[PDB]
């Protein structure tokens, strides 16, 4: 329980259009954040903006990136939005 | 609970400096922009924006 | 002007099964490499290995990824694994 | 081989500073034993196992 963890409204509708499989990934990647804010290695993780307070990073879970922010004093991770692949 | 609030406490000031020895980075796709109106986003406290992610569905398989 | 990138003939095997598609990303990654050696932003590039003086990174080209190192006092680059998009 | 070459080698060392700040990082499936091979791969200097990248051509449509 560690961190806890938070989805944007609009993330929540967009996760719906996500396969069975992908979603699954998903609440892994969630369980995992609670432990490891930043899952460097299995998630491709890299930190955006770092700010001593709050760091926002990016993941990759393949088909798709999650970006979120880590909240330290609080103990908070948000995820903020998804994007594509990387058209590239 | 005093002992273990302190060790929970620890392991995460130790994950932040792990964190703090991170460069920063993008991809093409992301701009200094909308990082910007994602910090704005991180610090926007309004509920009906969030949601606790332990309250999403579990797979109907 | 500067870096020489070479690619190991096990790798060219890996190459022409390549579509033309990524293949074409695979030769623009030769080109930045000529300049930018670690183009992470780019091609989100990792450091596996970084023995100071020659090191291994991973760089990803859609869906597949390439390792080469870096020879910083030879000024060298080598091409040289090929791999999918990674999971088992 | 000029000042501007001499140029070229202020701009690598700053490359390989920025790298060198870069912490190691690797894949799931990325072992000790392959980075110990490619290492081997890498430290070949034998003429004919590699091929100038340059030598490849931007293909016809």
């Amino acid at each position: 329980m560690t961190y806890r963890v938070k989805i944007h409204k609009q993330v929540v509708k967009a996760l719906q259009s996500l396969p069975k499989a992908h979603y699954r990934r998903f609440l892994e990647f969630r369980d995992i954040l609670e432990y490891e804010p930043v899952p460097r290695e299995k998630f491709d993780v890299i930190k955006l903006e770092g700010t001593g307070d709050l760091d926002l990073y990016r993941a990759r879970l393949g088909d798709y990136r999650v970006i979120y922010s880590v909240n330290w004093k609080d103990k908070v991770i948000k995820i903020l939005k998804l994007k594509p692949r990387g058209r590239a | 609970g005093d002992v273990l609030k302190e060790l929970e406490r620890l392991k995460v000031e130790i994950q932040r400096l792990e964190a703090m020895l991170m460069p920063e980075e993008r991809d093409e796709d992301i701009t200094e922009e909308e990082i910007a109106e994602l910090l704005e986003l991180a610090r926007d406290e309004d509920p009906e924006n969030w949601i606790d992610a332990e309250e999403l569905p579990e797979p109907e398989d």
